[PDB]
């Protein structure tokens, strides 16, 4: 978020995450309007 | 954004696996008390002793 791309569409780039503590309450700010669709964890409880 | 409908439908389809095929429930609830009893099991009665 925030930040350039590269045209990943054939190959997308994977990051690994680990050993942090992870906020998603400032991910509410990307646009006006955006999906935010979850499959297999609902969109509440992340956090916990 | 976090407004939510909290309605979803299952949309069942027979092409699904063994884990998302519908099933029927039915749940029966008893109440063993000292009440006098309604309801009771098919049983034949016998002359008083
Ligand atoms: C992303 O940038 C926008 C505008 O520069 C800003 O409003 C928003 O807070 C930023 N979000 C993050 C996670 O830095």
């Amino acid at each position: 978020f925030n930040a350039t791309r590269f045209a990943s569409v054939y190959a997308w780039n994977r990051k690994r995450i680990s050993n942090c503590v992870a906020d998603y309450s400032v991910l509410y700010n990307l646009a006006p309007f955006f999906t935010f669709k979850c499959y297999g964890v609902s969109p509440t409880k992340l956090n916990d | 954004f976090n407004c939510y409908f909290p309605l979803r439908s299952y949309s069942f389809r027979p092409t699904y696996g063994v884990g998302h095929q519908p099933y029927r429930v039915v749940v029966l609830s008893f109440e063993l008390l000292h009440a006098p009893a309604t309801v009771c099991g098919p049983k034949k009665s016998t002359n008083l002793v």
